[PDB]
């Protein structure tokens, strides 16, 4: 994949590497084969290996795991692909003690993603079935390269599982993630963190590699530095109103391993929602993605005019030398075509939405509160929008933002808005609004003290009147409001986190600093703890495009998301 | 008979709200054990389905089916303020 090498890492390395073993793995099972897939891996798997690479691997059927009975299909072999979960090693038994006995057998095997559990084995084991089993091995599927600057665990649970249930596997799997790309990208020599969780990752990156003892690593060092980041760091950026284009189309419609899904009247031929696939392998698309939407329309109506121009010129080609010329350009004239017609109606489509009262309602709130204004009355839009019963989301969205910008709000208020929210949208809820609470997201204000202002002011975190044209600050993402990660981030490199020290103490967790040692513009790699969002992702790619002599990133995280999946996640299944 | 059970939980997690001091969960729990308790008298005086709806989805479906004194009555038990009652009459009755 050519865009997996556009920038400064080659990560069609790591992908090889992985596509490698799979097809390892698949050929020892000879034969034609059936894969059982757990659910949940289908989707992530999809930007490693579609069904056209398992094709020419023999797999004739692909199935779901579900109970009783495998379905009937005559293969040599059943390959269940599965993670580690104990309530599956029943379901899986079930399958393997259903087969109908008479006749020719199929054999069994068994890939864990992303470990293999001696707990497990031993389940597979007290159930009568591990014997059955011919291969059983595991596939650490841990960081997926979405972009040629972009890499994902995709664990939506990180988040919750960190910071409300002491479960810290997601941190495990990190580290793991991260020794493996320094087995092919070479040692990171220097190591920067702030967080309780980026403590941990640090701590068991520098333990793997001191208990590691095969050959030494020779590779040069792609990556000069690494930056590990708490989400919980900053609270705020997720719970805001992305203004990017790509951001946008997250918002509103969702962006899922690469691909949206989309209303189908705008596009050919017009039943089902129209598919596309969203990455920098489409020109314009890199072009585009990364602007603050009102940047936008100026952009198609050039390639509109220059694509337009181009085929106005078949009338003019009367000649027999010219019609060969005009022939052989054809082709990529008819893909920016269509590569337009596509993004012209996302545009249209985003524009319906931005251009409602109700956006503009909503933007002027998350501003307000943004820029420190009125942050602590209860807020006449948001009890509009409760009485409405409008999403609960995104009423989460707005009180959480409100509370993070104040530092807690106090009994009277906070009492206010969860009584109107359990009367409007159930009791139940009740759960997700301590989960609210244990998260920092809407919790109590203590003392009278409210530290957001110290923050905003000395980070320079709110900016009025910013160009969204042709933008200079990372603010631009927002239409004002500066990502507080990207500005750490930023402030790290040039001066230093020394010029901060005040601000950073009043921050969540430690901040710290290691270095590896190795034997006898910079690259940094970024690894968000509990998901990123798209507009920062665009920040980071404009201070990467600086050639202002700093640095260059590569973003990592335990999950892409917005507020809303994030929040979702913080739910509980009602 | 069929809410005692799960009226008797609800009793439970307002007792361990309380020894929690955590006294808006238990007040909260108090009023949903008092809303259960009307939904049911609702549904054997009416029939229908009450139970489980959310105080604004009790309210709505009363004000649907032509109750409209038992939901007024409902709001103000529940000290429902004018403007949040506004708000549901008006998006229950709009196309």
């Amino acid at each position: 994949a050519a865009h997996l090498s556009y920038g400064r890492v080659n990560l069609n390395v790591l992908r090889e590497a992985v596509r490698r073993e799979l097809r390892e793995f698949l050929d020892k099972c000879a034969g034609s084969k059936a894969i059982v897939w757990d659910e949940y891996l289908t989707g992530p798997f999809g930007l490693i290996a579609q069904y056209s690479l398992l094709k020419e691997h023999e797999v004739e059927k692909m199935f779901t795991l579900k109970g009783n009975r495998l379905p009937a299909a005559d293969v040599k072999n059943i390959i269940f692909f599965v993670r580690p979960r104990l309530e599956l090693m029943d379901i899986i038994a079930e399958n393997v003690l259903s087969e109908d006995r008479r006749g020719p057998t199929r054999d069994f095997h068994i890939l864990f993603v992303p470990r293999r559990s001696l707990l497990c084995e031993q389940r597979l084991k007290d159930l009568g079935v591990l014997g059955s089993f011919i291969h059983r091995e595991e596939y650490s599927l841990d960081l997926i390269p979405f972009d040629g600057d972009l890499l994902s665990m995709e664990s939506e649970g990180a988040f919750k599982e960190c910071y409300l249930e002491g479960d810290q596997t997601s941190l495990y799997h990190a580290a793991k993630g991260l020794m493996t790309l320094q087995a092919l990208y070479g040692t990171i020599p220097q190591i920067f963190g702030k967080g309780e969780c980026a403590r941990q990752v640090a701590n068991m990156m520098i333990r793997m590699k001191r208990e590691f003892t095969g050959s030494q690593n020779s590779i040069f060092p792609v990556f000069d530095n690494l930056l590990l980041l708490d989400r919980n760091v900053d609270l705020l950026t997720p719970l805001a109103t992305q203004l990017t284009y790509e951001g946008l189309i997250d918002e509103i419609y969702g962006i899922q391993n690469s691909y949206v899904k989309l209303p189908p009247e705008k596009f050919a031929p017009k039943t089902e929602a129209k598919k596309l696939q969203l990455n920098s392998a489409e020109e314009l698309y890199a072009e585009i993605r990364d602007k603050n939407f009102n940047a936008v329309g100026s952009v198609l109506s050039k390639k509109a005019k220059i694509i337009s121009a181009a085929f106005e010129e078949r009338h003019n080609a009367k000649t027999v030398g010219e019609i060969k010329q005009f022939v052989s350009q054809l082709p990529h004239m008819q893909a920016a075509r269509g590569s337009l017609a596509n993004h012209t109606s996302i545009a249209e489509l985003i524009k319906d939405v931005t251009t409602s009262e109700d956006f503009f309602d909503k933007l002027t709130v998350e501003q307000e509160f943004m820029s420190g204004i009125d942050t602590d009355k209860v807020n006449n839009y948001i009890e509009d929008c409760i009485a409405q019963k409008h999403s609960l989301i995104k009423v989460l969205r707005l009180v959480c933002l409100q509370s993070v910008c104040n530092s807690g709000l106090k009994q009277k208020v906070l009492d206010y808005y969860k009584r109107e929210i359990l009367q409007t949208y159930g009791y139940e809820h009740i759960l997700t609004l301590h989960n609210l609470e244990k998260a920092g997201l809407l919790k109590p204000q203590t003392g009278g003290r409210n530290n957001y202002p110290t923050i905003r002011k000395t980070l320079r975190l709110w900016m009025d009147d910013v160009n969204e044209q042709n933008p200079t600050d990372i603010s631009y993402v927002y239409s004002g409001y500066a990502p507080l990660s990207v500005r750490l981030a930023q402030l790290l490199s040039r001066p230093g986190w020394r010029s901060i020290e005040e601000v950073l103490r009043i921050l969540p967790g430690p901040h710290f600093e290691e270095r590896q040692p190795l034997p006898t513009n910079r690259v940094t790699l970024i690894f968000f703890l509990g998901g990123v969002t798209f507009a920062e992702i665009a920040a980071l790619r404009f201070l990467s495009q600086l050639e202002d002599g700093g640095t260059e990133y590569v973003i990592a995280t335990t999950k892409l998301m917005n507020g809303t999946s994030w929040i979702e996640a913080l739910m509980e299944k009602p | 008979e069929r809410i005692e059970g799960r009226v008797a939980a609800l009793q439970t997690a307002a007792d361990a709200f309380y020894k929690a001091k955590n006294e808006f969960a238990a007040k909260a729990t108090e009023d949903q054990m008092r809303l259960l308790r009307l939904q049911r008298r609702l549904e054997d005086e009416l029939g229908g389905q009450f139970l489980d709806l959310s105080l604004h989805d009790t309210v709505t479906t009363l004000i649907l089916g032509g109750h409209n004194k038992r939901a007024e009555q409902l709001a103000r038990d529940f000290r429902i303020p004018d403007k949040r009652l506004w708000w549901l009459k008006l998006t229950a009755l709009a196309d």
